[PDB]
């Protein structure tokens, strides 16, 4: 009945994080029973105010989650959030569209809790201190701020790429993300080209507690660097107007519960 | 071949200020454009990209695909490819001349500002 502290006790800071070993979701279950049905964890000693959503934009990217999901859910609890995890996975073969993914994260995690915190993740990416709490600040928050990918340095002020956390508010003020970046790269570019329109600013861990580790992979097929990235991110602040939230549209082909995480296919669409 | 920021401000030495341009510019373009990856090689829309700079075939350099390319570079577009620069930033030194900074269509959205992030803090 307590609320929960401003830092957890549990933290153990810096960890390893290794791909070699092979994971069993079933141990991995096994080693987190606290976890319900569609993953969803709420701690039962104190009472956590963040209610958080992670959401995954999702397709052919199995052997990833399983690592993601063997890694993030004793850290989540370590960090005791009221969280549930949703992989969005888009159907089809077109673009991949991963803001679009992520709109309808937000849409359907709001169906099942209301979450006041949303935290959109990569299924690629591996926080390597849970002092990097998962979770809402008073600005947006940009939390894969130190991959090895870029050095363990951030490639850009301006980057908002991989992890990420809005509260519900600061989500919707933005009319949420854009559904047009349809192919890799921009989206981002974008997100943080809307928060800056209004008003907000992004705050981060320093780049030691936000040291990360993205599972290596190849440039993935129907998600090309989309060549209009850099027209569309100079439109921004028109374009967000009728883009994002309140034009949203998809189809739901499925719901499945699994006893580690949720899992959506959607249809999207295509670039029109 | 990806390089990083300093291995890139230390090749491009040779290209800096010209039309402009500094090299934290060229930096901050650079990791927009190819992720600093030599061997970066984008379809876009019947013409391909090449190389750290991401030189078209379809005017700059002749490929096996488009071989009436006015190929105003006079190069093979697989010579963009390899970890030799300077062949590279010649094309480039002619695209600014003939086109400007403008071919790079990360320049005015992404390095307008903010560009004293892009030194490289190394000798
Ligand atoms: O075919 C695809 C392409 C992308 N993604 C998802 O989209 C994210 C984008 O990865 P990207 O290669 O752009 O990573 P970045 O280089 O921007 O860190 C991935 O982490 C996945 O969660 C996916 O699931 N399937
Ligand atoms: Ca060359």
């Amino acid at each position: 009945l307590t609320a929960c502290p401003e830092e957890s006790p549990l933290l153990v800071g810096p960890m390893l994080i290794e791909f070699n070993i092979p994971v069993d979701l079933k141990l991995v279950e096994q080693q987190n029973p606290k976890v319900k049905l569609g993953g969803r964890y709420t701690p039962m000693d104190c009472i956590s105010p963040h209610k958080v959503a992670i959401i995954i934009p999702f397709r052919n990217r199995q052997e990833h989650l399983k690592y993601w999901l063997y890694y993030l859910h004793p850290i989540l609890q370590r960090q005791q959030l009221d969280y549930g995890i949703y992989v969005i996975n888009q159907a089809g073969e077109s673009m991949f569209n991963r803001a679009k993914l992520l709109n309808v994260g937000f849409k359907e995690a709001l169906k099942d809790y209301d979450y006041n915190c949303f935290v959109f993740s990569d299924v690629d990416l591996i926080p390597m201190n849970d002092h990097n709490t998962y979770r809402c600040f008073s600005q947006p928050r940009h939390i894969s701020v130190a991959m090895d990918k870029f050095g363990f340095s951030l490639p850009y002020v301006q980057y908002f790429g991989g992890v990420s956390a809005l509260s519900k508010q600061q989500f919707l003020s933005i009319n949420g993300f854009p559904n047009n970046y349809w192919g890799w790269g921009g989206e981002d570019d974008d997100i943080y080209n809307r928060l800056a329109f209004r008003g907000m600013s992004v705050s981060r861990p320093n780049a030691v507690i936000g040291k990360c580790r993205m599972i290596r992979h190849s440039r993935d097929k129907k998600n090309e660097p989309n060549p209009q990235r850099f027209d569309r991110i100079a439109h921004t602040k028109e374009t967000m107007l009728s883009d994002g939230l309140n034009s949203l549209t998809y189809m739901v082909l499925e719901v499945q519960r699994y006893p580690l995480y949720t899992k959506i296919t959607v249809d999207i669409g295509t670039p029109s | 071949t990806e390089l990083t920021k300093c291995k890139v401000s230390h090749a491009i030495k040779d290209i800096d200020g010209y039309q402009g341009i500094s090299l934290l510019e060229w930096a901050c373009v650079l990791f927009h454009t190819s992720g600093y990856d030599t061997q970066a090689v984008v379809n876009d829309n019947g013409s391909t990209e090449y190389g750290l700079f991401q030189i078209s075939d379809r005017f700059w350099c002749k490929s096996s695909e488009f071989p009436e390319s006015e190929n105003i570079c006079g190069i093979s577009c697989d010579k963009l490819l390899d970890d030799e620069l300077d062949d590279d930033i010649a094309c480039a030194k002619k695209i600014l001349a003939i086109k400007g900074i403008d071919y790079w269509k990360a320049y005015k959205p992404m390095c307008s500002e903010k560009l004293e992030q892009w030194r490289c803090e190394k000798p």
